[PDB]
Formats: C-alpha cells, structure tokens, sequence
C-alpha cells in the first residue's frame, strides 16, 4: 500500500511522485489531501476524483491481442500464431502463464500455435488468458453468451490501469483511497504517467480543484 | 384486507448481551424477532395505475 | 562544502587523512547532529499531525512552532467542523477552547466499535523565499569534524564532569566527542 | 521450517528472489507473512486462491530414464533394469535399490544383473513406487496393482521438486500463508529451480488485491 | 480384582453450556470427565493363552 501526503499550495528530482510497479500486481494507493483540504474548512472532499492516464515510454507490444465468442456449454477452439507477426524467422515456443491462465474453464494448448477452451458448466460472461509467445505477453479474451443473442465486446485491459469503482474518500480526515492493478502484459522498464484531479466543496456549493501527477515505473521483481 | 393478505407473529423483539466476542472492549448486544406474512386470495383487491 | 570545511579545519596545503575519510566524517557528523537536535533535513514545512488532547482545559504542543500567526488548522477527534487557531511566536503552547462547536459521535456500531477517530492538526513551519536556516549549527558540526580529524583515536584524552572522582582509581571521564569540541553547546541553542 | 516476511510494497524497504536450500529426499514446509502488505488493506484477511509455479533455469537433464509396469493384484510382476541407462561411454552398472527408496507396500529382491521382482503385499491395490540408483545416478519404477478388473490409469511421473496437491493453508487473523514442499530423491544436486506464488487478498466487498513474488529453491546435497 | 487393579476417579462427567462462542441463535455444548486406572500387583493376576 503506497501513500502520498500531498503539497497544501502554500508557496512553501521531478515534480511527481514516485511509484514502483510489478507486472501483475493490483496494490492500493493512500492520498492525504488534509494538508490542503482542512484550512479550506467547508464540507470536507467530494466524491468526484478524476484520472488519466498517459504513457512516457511505451515500446509498443510485439504480440496482439485477441477475442473470441462462443455459446454456453460449447467448447471453443482457436489459433494462437497469427497473432504474432516476427520480423525474422525463427520458431515460437508458445506458453499459458499458469499464474493467469483461465477463470472459469480450462485450455488444452496444443503443440503449435492450437488451443481449445472448454468453459466450465453452466457459466456465461467473459474470460481472459494471458499467453506468451517467445516471451511476448499478449492477453486472450473469450466472452461465452447465454445462447440467447450475444454479450457485448470488452474494452482489451490497458496495461496500466484504475478500476471503475472501487475509490472511497473519507471525508472526516480527508484522505483518499483508489486501486492501482498492472496488466501482466506490462514490460519491465516502461514509465506512466497518473494525473489526478480532486475536487473539494465550500460550505455554499462552490468547487475547490486541486491537481497532482505520479510516475508509475514498470519493474521487475519489486 | 381482511381476508385478502394475512401476517403472522411468533415472538416479539428480543435484546440478548452476547457474552463473547465482548473482547472487554467492545460490549455487544444482539437482537432478533420472528415474523412473516403471505398472500391469501388474491381475487378481493385491485390495482390503481397511470 | 568540502572546502569550506578544509578551510575551517585548517587542513588547507596542509593534508590530513583523505577526501574520503573527510566525507565519511562529514556523512558521521551529519548522523550525529539532527540526531542529537531532532530536526529534520527538508521537512516539507506544512506539518500533519495527530495532536493529542492533554488536560481539562487542553493544551496543545505544535512539534513545529507554526512560524507566528498562521492559523493551524484543526480537525477530527470529535470535531465536526474545521476550526483555526492563531498561535504564539517563539512558543508552541496553544489552549483549545472547551467551547465545542459540534461533537459528530458516531453512539453504536461493531465494525470500528464506534470509537473516535483523533484529533489532528495542519499547520506550516515554514518561512518567506529566505524558508528557513540550517546554520549555526554548522559551526558544531565542523568543530566536531576537525576534532575527528586530529583525534584519530589513540591519544588519552578526557575532561571531567562530576567533582569528587568517580567511584575508583580512574581517570574520569567524558571522552565522547562533540563536546570536548563545543558542537553539543553549540546545538543546544536548537534544542527544546 | 523456512519463514519468510514478504515485502510490503511501500516503495521502500545479490538475486532479488529469496534462497531456499533443501536436500534430496526431505520433505520441509515453509511459512510466509503477507501481515506487512495485506493488513493496511483493511479486508477479510487472505483468501485460498494461491497458484504455484515451478521452473527449472538449470537441470543438467538425467541420465537414467524412469520406467512405469503394469500388474494385477496378488500376481507377482517381474521386469529388468538394463535397458534404464543409456551410456554413451562403456563402463560397468551397479545396480543398486536404495533402503531407504524403497517400496512402500511391497517387497523387491535386487538381482545379480539388472533383475528385481516385485511380490506385492497380499490385498493390496493401488500405485507404488521405488527409487533404484544405477551407478550413482538415481531413477524411479513406478508399478499400479490394478484389482483385476479392467486397468489403472497412468500416475504423472512425479517431477524433482514439487508442491503437494491440497496441504496449503491460510489463517486470516494472522496473515500467514503455510504450504509444504517436497524434492525427489532423484534431484541432482548443485541445480536450482524458481518458485512462484501469486497470494490474492480481498477488500470488504469481493473484489482482489493480487501479489507475486518468487523463490530460488537450489537443490544442494548434504544438508 | 479388589487389589490386582485399581480404577481411579477424580471428577466424572458433567455439561455445561459453554458461554463464549455460544451466540443468541446457536448453543455450544461442552462435557467432561477426568479418570485413570493403573495395576495394583503383578503378582496377583493370570492369564491363560494358547
């Protein structure tokens, strides 16, 4: 669990925080805004955080991803070699992570490049699978419907991101809490940029803005 | 209403001191009734709507 | 600055043990002063803190002497909304006033056993563009490095505290450096 | 019993994954302490869904090979042990059945050359294994007594270092996760082998913290 | 048998609602007993065997 106290803007290396990142990790994040919520003395902090997240070093994923769709009960069966387009020729030792292999059904990966996915019973949704191609990682996503119609298509996990709803702020002690989860298709070395915007409220209905930035770098083994 | 829904009663609120999980600390009471209800004939009633 | 300290120590054309031996004496001595003193290098000057309440009437401590007349900002323990407070110049010892403005308790819950959440305090120890001044304890500093410099560790030396002896036939002491230079005596102009 | 105290993920405090020593044969258990990452997470504790990995980033590949018979209950099974060590250089075979590695319901009586016989003990069905040693170099001879119905399943050839199926543990009032491992009498030794574990917490409402982190199991003989 | 073994008895069975993880919907019962028995003198008993 990391924590941040953060400036009050009282005119009193890099301008944004530190934060170490593994790939895989989802780890929560501690914010203090007392520092500069509490002089302002109104009805405390609002629920109406914003983030954004940008990228200082990407070097572009090698293997892509990819979906899938299939009926409840009805095993589905794919490829797993098209999807890695090599610049040279060389030969393709493909892999299953175990750590984040299926959720609710299991895959048989066959010698090159084949797999078949038999979800398990009675079970309708979405499921992912993180394969890795010579060490590239690249998530797979298959979306079992319930026979009627369809499910819709999920938005393919950045490599950084923060949950939907899982932020609380409490504001009797003005601190706020959110979540921070890595994809395990983040590569070692990567730098992210987290910009948050955080709005206070006077005792009247006026806004109160107040704007940070944090540095996720994407390492390895801590 | 008197013969179209019926609500039944077993024991009135009761408050038990829960000796244990009090860490002596913590002094915790509990409470609990028993209730229910049900529909009987449903012909003797309608319903009103825009 | 090195240098400065050279200059200071007299080891100037004149060369005692090492650059490398000087920084592991000034990294020492950086260990040992806001140590002693309990300042803290680059602090941030706006404070949190959790103050806690003492006394009937209460007095509350600042651990930092927010600078003069900036009003700290209290919260939480009981107080459900904000309230400032004006403090003393030079001195840290404020009343809070046994007049409450509002008490959110919270009577009834298993969870937190709906105990309190503490009082804490925001304030700054801060200053103008000139912020603040970690000189004058520098002299103590460099004193107790030329006096690591020329004591490197084998001659007797030892002045006295207490007057009749000690129990034995020994010879005193206060061997300890930092104040058979003049850097404790120095510091303690910082110390509370 | 190794204990270690995993790190908090606070952004502060040669190989970056820990040590862990083990002996061929011994069978130890290992402790770990989520308490510094999981319990400023104000949750419901730890959670039972732990996955383990094991790779190999050196092996120094066997050089006898394993072997796995086939018989019913009550008859005796006969079988060699010759054609079990391919050598590429001309040099006698020691045949040996380790005392210690030997069978657990049954009985076996090493030939002169190459020969065993294992009678099983009378009512008895099941798999049973035992570990031979062909001039230094250590193999298994995994034998199922089926009940003369109609045949056994194939077991998986245990591998040189393993997690138990279900013996992990968690207790969400301490934060400790406890689980065993096991090496195979047949680990070479001076090899090393990497562990991970991907410990899951959970907040008040279901969703996951996730954590990951890994050891260095190398198999070192004698202690 | 009156002294070739002797039976020992310290205190017997009893219950007992076992207050503390006992809750105001779900009773936890506890009984007890504390007995032993040694032999009084080798040299008073036989057996008979085959």
């Amino acid at each position: 669990m990391y924590f941040f106290s953060v400036d009050p803007r009282n005119g009193a290396s890099c301008c944004c925080e530190s934060i170490s990142a593994r790939p895989g990790e989802v780890n929560g994040v501690m914010v203090s805004y007392a520092a500069w919520s509490a002089p302002l003395r109104g009805h405390g902090l609002t629920n109406k955080t914003t983030f954004e997240i940008d990228g200082v070093s990407v070097t572009p994923p090698k293997v892509s991803n990819a979906f899938g769709r299939t009926k409840v009960g009805v095993v589905f069966e794919g490829t797993l070699s098209d999807l890695f387009p090599n610049p040279e020729g060389e030969q393709v030792e493909y892999e299953i992570s175990e750590l984040n292999g299926p959720s609710n059904g299991v895959v048989e990966l066959g010698a090159n490049g084949a797999f078949t996915y038999t979800p398990g019973a009675l079970f309708t949704g979405v499921d992912r699978f993180w394969f890795s191609i010579n060490g590239n990682i690249g998530e797979y996503v298959i979306s079992v419907d319930p026979t009627t119609s369809e499910l819709p298509q999920p938005p393919f996990t950045t490599p950084v991101y923060v949950p939907a709803a899982r932020r609380s702020v409490d504001p009797r002690t003005h601190v706020l809490k959110f979540v921070l989860g890595v994809s395990p298709a983040a590569i070692p070395g990567d730098v992210y940029r987290l910009t948050v915007r955080q709005v206070a409220i006077d005792c009247d209905g006026n806004e109160f803005v107040h704007i940070s930035c944090y540095d996720i770098s994407i390492g390895s083994c801590g | 209403w008197k013969t179209a829904f019926y609500a039944v009663e077993k024991r009135p609120m009761f408050f038990e001191q829960y000796e244990g999980g009090s860490s002596a600390w913590c002094v915790k009471y509990q409470f609990g009734a028993e209730d229910g209800g049900f529909v009987g004939c449903c012909e003797h009633g309608r319903i009103l709507q825009i | 600055p090195l240098q400065t300290i050279r200059e200071h120590a007299k080891c100037d054309d004149n060369p005692r043990v090492t650059d490398d031996l000087l920084k592991l004496y000034r990294e020492a001595a950086f260990e040992a002063a806001e140590l002693y003193t309990g300042l803290s290098f680059t602090p941030e000057k706006t404070i949190v803190e959790p103050i806690r309440l003492k006394g009937r009437r209460g007095k509350i401590i600042l651990s930092a002497t927010p600078i003069a007349g900036r009003p700290v900002v209290f919260y939480g323990g009981g107080l459900g909304s904000p309230l400032e407070l004006i403090p003393r110049p030079g001195s840290n010892v404020l009343f809070f006033p046994y007049g409450s403005p509002d008490r959110f308790q919270t009577w009834g819950d298993c969870h937190t056993c709906d105990v309190e959440s503490q009082l804490m305090a925001t304030y700054v120890t801060g200053r103008r563009c000139e912020n603040s001044v970690p000189a004058g304890i520098i002299i103590g500093i460099l004193k107790l490095i030329a006096w690591n410099i020329n004591n490197p560790g084998d001659e007797v030396m030892s002045v006295r505290n207490t007057l009749n002896a000690n129990a034995q036939g020994l010879i005193g002491g206060t061997n300890n450096g930092a104040v058979i230079s003049g850097a404790q005596d120095e510091w303690f102009r910082y110390r509370r």
